[PDB]
Parts: C-alpha cells; sequence; structure tokens
C-alpha cells in the first residue's frame, strides 16, 4: 500500500502503550 | 448531502476566463486536463475560441 506520502484514508491494528516506567 | 470537515480548503479566482459576453461568430472550446500524480491534482487548462 505504500505510496508518496501515503494518505491512509493487509492492514493489521494494534496501539501502543507507552508508559513513563519505560526506559528503552 | 453532507460534508463533516474539509482537510483543504481553498478560495481563489474562478477557474472561467471567458464564461460570459462571447460573441456569436464564435463558440466556447474549453479543454481541460485533470491528472492526479505524486499525490498531486494537476488541472492543465486553455481556452481557445
Amino acid at each position: 500500500n505504500l505510496k508518496p506520502f501515503e494518505r491512509d484514508i493487509y492492514f493489521p491494528l494494534q496501539s501502543y502503550g507507552f508508559q513513563p516506567t519505560n526506559g528503552v | 448531502s453532507s460534508a463533516n470537515n474539509c482537510t483543504f480548503e481553498y478560495v481563489s479566482q474562478p477557474f472561467l476566463m471567458d464564461l460570459e459576453g462571447k460573441q456569436g461568430n464564435f463558440k466556447n472550446l474549453r479543454e481541460f486536463v485533470f491528472k492526479n500524480i505524486d499525490g498531486y491534482f494537476k488541472i492543465y487548462s486553455k481556452h481557445t475560441p
């Protein structure tokens, strides 16, 4: 699906649980 | 029917050059070339009576 500046109008969906505890 | 939100809004002069007052001797022959390449919509236009 890659295109020049792909406009995101096989595509998995997930979320990052960023927390301050992480140090890496 | 509806337009929730417009990411891109643009206002300018009209895409019209001789749309009014044309003489009856000659008639409009308006052309346009609409293309969508590299994320750019391009409108190559010319007017020839």
